[PDB]
């Protein structure tokens, strides 16, 4: 609803992490 | 009622540590990215991964100015399952108390460390999450007010939208209180909502 | 699946907006925010034709209004649509 805000971006996934 | 800059700073530092801990104890990310650290005289696990760290840093940096003016009812760390249905929620419900209480600022570490300790052992009372879970953070404003968006919208690279029902609705939730604290100027409560079959 | 307050069909959104900006001189913020949301849902649903139409429509009515308030309302909605486009598409909407 009209009083919930959320980031457009997803956090980096598990996959995207497996290699850094 | 309004908080201040520093109270808001305190709360954001607190929430950064907390979010990290949650992602650790609930294996949202594998243990290999974490490193033991010490906040509030107690043991925590902080991610080392720069992209993830920046995400969590960005998120909270944006919430800060709304905490400043006490415009946030809840910050919620939502854990989503492989099909993007919410499985679990960590809710930090933040109230202003209306004087014989503890000073928040004198007692910061004792007062917040209690939350951290509870997060550390919380898997003892939660059901295991399925594999593939991701996370999202959600901010519940006290008011539906234009200014929350102006104030939140401070990093071009890191914009915010209004959430829908999809992002929120959990089927058959069960509630697990973790910790409640009252102070000088702040009442905070941390509790988890999990799905009844996960 | 993208609706303003139930209005799904483009023209229901048009009339609803028109009546709204043409009747009210102090709009509820809660409503303004729904407009923003409606627009960002248009972006997530890949309906860039419609938001361009909506944007332009409410630009024309909002800015034509005598009220300082609608002028500021438009600016808010567009700002919040632009940061989202700039990240979903690498671009901001062209507004002349």
């Amino acid at each position: 609803t009209a009083n919930i805000l959320k980031p457009l971006m997803s956090p980096p996934s598990r996959e995207e992490i497996m290699a850094t | 009622l309004n908080f201040g800059q520093v109270v808001a700073d305190v709360l954001c530092e607190f929430l950064e540590v907390a979010v990290h801990l949650i992602l650790y104890v609930r294996e949202v990310y594998p243990v290999g990215i974490f490193q033991k650290r010490k906040k509030y005289n107690v043991p925590v696990q902080m991610s080392c991964h720069p992209e993830l760290n920046q995400y969590i840093q960005d998120t909270l940096h944006c919430v800060k100015p709304l905490l400043e003016k006490n415009d946030v009812e809840k910050v919620v760390v939502v854990i989503l399952d492989k099909e993007h249905r919410p499985v679990e929620k960590f809710v930090f419900e933040i109230t202003q108390p209306p004087i014989s209480s503890d000073s928040l600022l004198s007692h910061v570490e004792q007062l917040l460390a209690a939350f951290i300790l509870k997060i550390s052992v919380c898997d003892a009372v939660l059901d295991h999450n399925p594999p593939g879970c991701t996370f999202t953070v959600l901010v519940h404003t006290r008011e539906a007010a234009t200014r929350n968006m102006e104030k939140i919208q401070v990093i071009k690279d890191f914009p915010w939208i209004l959430a829908d029902e999809q992002d929120v609705h959990m089927h058959d939730p069960r509630l697990i209180p973790l910790k409640t604290m009252t102070s000088d100027i702040l009442k905070m409560q941390l509790y988890v909502e999990e799905r009844a079959h996960k | 699946a993208p609706n303003l307050a139930g209005a799904v069909e483009f023209n229901d959104v048009k009339t609803l907006l028109r009546e709204w900006i043409t009747t009210i001189s102090d709009p509820m913020e809660e409503d303004i925010l729904q407009v923003v949301k409606y627009c960002t849902d248009l972006i997530e649903e890949k309906d860039l034709e419609k938001l361009d139409l909506v944007i332009k429509y409410m630009k024309r009515l909002m800015q034509q209004s005598v009220e300082s308030v609608w002028n500021m309302a438009f600016d808010f909605i567009l700002d919040n649509v632009q940061v989202v486009l700039q990240q979903t598409y690498g671009s901001t909407l062209k507004v002349t």
